[PDB]
């Protein structure tokens, strides 16, 4: 075919995996594909250099980059480790001049990055900073002032330096293009007058997730200005209980006919929750993670949500609330039950294994679970696995490390074995409770589609990790803390590591000597020892490192390691 | 109102609005509009399409059809034919692709290893 | 007590 014809065929091919196969059919396709590829997804920012991406794919309009590993969320990655996006922005600034979208996760993003984005990318439309840190409201002010075509500013779970809420006032009066605004992580109060005018002049606004600083008494005002909203994150959800205030909120929310997703609810007062009831016949997503209201209050809401597909809730729901959920929400796909008091040992709520069993039995489309509880049985896990062979993500956190089945006192090996045995398309698993090498044997035998596994306080010996690396065909990320896994399984399965995004091991048994030898053996891996005790050389080769992070890369050793990171 | 002549020298008579679906004919637009790069078989098929405005055709016929849509600059036809070809690409390995399209791999093993590693490690 | 356990983003109080 003529090159224009082939470029046009490829315009209908947008999945990364398909673009990649295309680039490998012949030399001609390689060149044509690279020159009209529209988006790149870089799941590990250090797996490749900016120059390499920009040279290969010159016409990119959308970039997604991910930095720090998942365990950074749990304070296991010391500050300064890395993840700086500036070199990427700098490199793109002179090349990707038609650039439209930047989506970043766990990166360090500075005001200099944000200023360079504003001034470099005239067509800039989408900024998502997901669990990012290193910038302030001043950087946001630069985006607001300058990005005249901006459609999405989404700051989900980011840590922002809250210098001043004045940044939002920088959107000029001629700006009208906003579609999605998520400021839920911002501690500083924006000018409410500026927010009200912004919402009023942006008729394509579909998603508005506010910060806690917008008080419940002002919510109706904004909702009246945005009746087309599909997603709403409330601000503060507390006020003096008054008839006129409740009625105003009720009327405003009932005028929002397209609302499918509701979240926020900080400081929620039970007296004001019924105001959302009109909305909850059509709701598909409800996030009640921050509402500390009790089971019965949650049930009255949930009874009104027959179309619910995704629920995030505190363990205040309790077993009785989950039993009601199981009866009501037949389209439920995803349930996340978060701990109300994660740092207390004795239970503060009646949420046990029984709630998860109830939903597994009652919700035929339930395929994603994240569940925090204090007790579990093998019988429960076996019932779950048998009821829900369609499960694709199963994340179970028993609060006390190494807690056995509370009825039999046995490890939870057979229970998690049943999950991997019965749930053939399980892509994600996290384990907890008392676990021996046997569970890892089951995982290696049965979990052939598992891509991500998270493990803590589990196993007996290197045989455990060996079973996983040897048997888990689809494995992409393995992240382990505080397990008796060490040199033997790691080096015995070194080649497996070239088939994965990364392996994280902290507080395990891996010696500095094994890290050095692995680095020697596998020059296309970056084997990073992350250790705050000073030079690993200053200790015997046999001494375990605090952490090791290993990832395949085409770029070679990183140029930005802090003093406490060493590449082998 | 317009006569189109195929590369086989056979005349087709079509309503003006049908002929003007092709930007190439549009620009040329009368003893006949000669179309030296379009066969009668494939001009027949193109006309069917333009009159109606079907893909249950074989591989060769399909490839003659995209070339004609491109040459005649009929955008909606080009879209449909290109989507159909893309759909023969989606989900396939490079080996399955060049089997379907009869393309020879012209990479050295070393060239192809470098590209595959980069694709999977950096871009997926 | 254990660092980063349970695996949540909550402040300790
Ligand atoms: O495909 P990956 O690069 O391995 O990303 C996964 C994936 O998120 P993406 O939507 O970015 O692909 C998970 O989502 P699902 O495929 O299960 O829908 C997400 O899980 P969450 O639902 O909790 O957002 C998880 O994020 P996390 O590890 O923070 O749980 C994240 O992995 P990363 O940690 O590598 O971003
Ligand atoms: O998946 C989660 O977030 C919770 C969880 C359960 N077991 C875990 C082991 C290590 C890290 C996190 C988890």
């Amino acid at each position: 075919f003529p090159e224009e014809v082939l470029e046009h065929v490829f315009s209908f091919i947008q999945l990364d995996k398909d673009r990649n196969s295309v680039s490998l059919v012949c030399k001609s396709w390689y060149e044509i594909e690279r020159w009209c590829r529209r988006k790149v997804f870089i799941g590990n920012c250090y797996a490749v250099s900016p120059a390499t991406v920009i040279r290969r794919f010159p016409k990119v309009r959308s970039v997604e980059l991910k930095g720090k590993p998942h365990f950074a969320d749990f304070n296991l990655v010391p500050d300064g480790w890395g993840g700086y996006v500036y070199p990427w922005i700098e490199a793109m600034s002179s090349s990707y001049t038609w650039l439209e979208e930047i989506r970043l996760k766990r990166m360090v993003v500075t005001d200099d990055c944000l200023e360079l984005i504003a001034k470099s990318f005239k067509n800039f439309k989408v900024l998502v900073l997901s669990s990012c840190e290193g910038f302030s409201t001043d950087g946001l002010a630069a985006i607001a002032a300058t990005c005249r075509n901006l459609k999405e500013l989404d700051l989900r779970e980011s840590d922002v330096d809250d210098v001043s809420g004045h940044w939002l006032s920088h959107f000029p009066d001629t700006y009208t293009s906003l579609v999605s605004l998520n400021i839920s992580c911002l501690a500083s109060e924006v000018s409410f007058s500026a927010l009200e005018r912004l919402v009023t002049r942006c008729p394509n606004l579909k998603s508005l997730k506010l910060n806690r600083a917008v008080p419940l008494e002002k919510l109706a005002t904004l909702l009246q200005r945005a009746p087309q909203l599909e997603e709403l994150g409330t601000g503060g959800y507390t006020a003096e209980v008054r008839p006129d205030v409740y009625s105003g909120l009720s009327v405003a929310l009932s005028g929002c006919k397209e609302l499918r997703c509701l979240s926020g609810f900080w400081d929620a007062v039970p007296a004001y929750l019924p105001a959302v009831y009109s909305v909850c016949s059509r709701l598909t997503t409800l996030n009640l993670s921050y509402a500390t209201v009790q089971s019965y209050d949650l049930v009255k809401l949930l009874c009104q949500c027959p179309k619910l597909q995704r629920l995030w809730v505190l363990d205040y729901i309790e077993d009785a609330g989950l039993e009601v959920l199981a009866s009501t929400c037949k389209d439920l796909r995803e349930l996340r039950v978060f701990p109300s008091e994660p740092f207390v040992m004795e239970p503060n709520v009646a949420l046990t294994e029984q709630g998860l069993v109830s939903v597994s039995m009652g919700c035929p489309k339930l395929e994603s679970v994240l569940y925090f509880c204090r007790q579990m049985t093998n019988a429960a896990l076996i019932t779950i696995a048998r009821n829900r062979p369609n499960m694709t993500r199963f994340r179970l956190c028993i609060i006390e490390p190494k807690a056995p089945d509370y009825l039999t006192l046995e490890p939870l090996d057979i229970g998690f074995g049943a999950i991997v045995e019965h749930c053939k398309d399980l892509r994600r698993l996290s384990l907890s409770g008392l676990l021996t090498d046997k569970v890892f044997e089951y995982i290696g035998t049965y979990a052939k589609k598992m891509e991500m596994l998270s493990v803590a306080f589990a196993g007996d010996s290197d045989l455990g990790m060996h079973h996983v690396l040897s048997g888990c065909d689809s494995l992409r990320k393995l992240e382990i803390r505080d397990c008796p896994f060490g040199d033997k399984a790691l080096l015995a399965n070194a080649s497996k590591l070239e088939t994965m995004r990364s392996l994280w091991m902290s507080s395990c048994s891996v010696s500095f000597g094994a890290c050095k030898l692995l680095g020697q053996k596998m020059p296309k891996l970056n084997v990073e020892v992350i250790d705050e005790r000073g030079a690993p050389d200053s200790r015997p080769e046999s001494c375990p490192v605090e952490r090791v992070f290993i990832y395949r890369t085409v770029a070679g050793p990183r140029f930005d390691m802090p003093g406490f990171v060493w590449n082998m | 109102k317009i006569v189109l002549k195929s590369s086989d020298g056979e005349s087709f008579e079509v309503e003006e609005a049908v002929a003007l679906e092709s930007q190439t004919i549009a620009h040329m637009v009368d003893n006949g509009v000669p179309l030296p790069n379009v066969t009668s078989k494939i001009l027949a098929k193109v006309i069917e399409y333009c009159k109606r405005h079907f893909m249950k055709i074989d591989q060769a016929t399909l490839f003659e059809l995209i070339l004609a849509a491109n040459y005649l600059n009929i955008k909606n036809l080009l879209d449909l034919t290109c989507q159909t070809v893309a759909d023969m690409i989606k989900g396939k390995t490079p080996e399955e692709i060049r089997t379907t399209f009869n393309i020879k791999n012209d990479f050295t093993p070393e060239e192809e290893e470098e590209v595959r590693r980069e694709n999977q490690w950096a871009f997926e | 007590q254990v660092v980063g356990w349970p695996p949540v983003r909550n402040y300790r109080k």
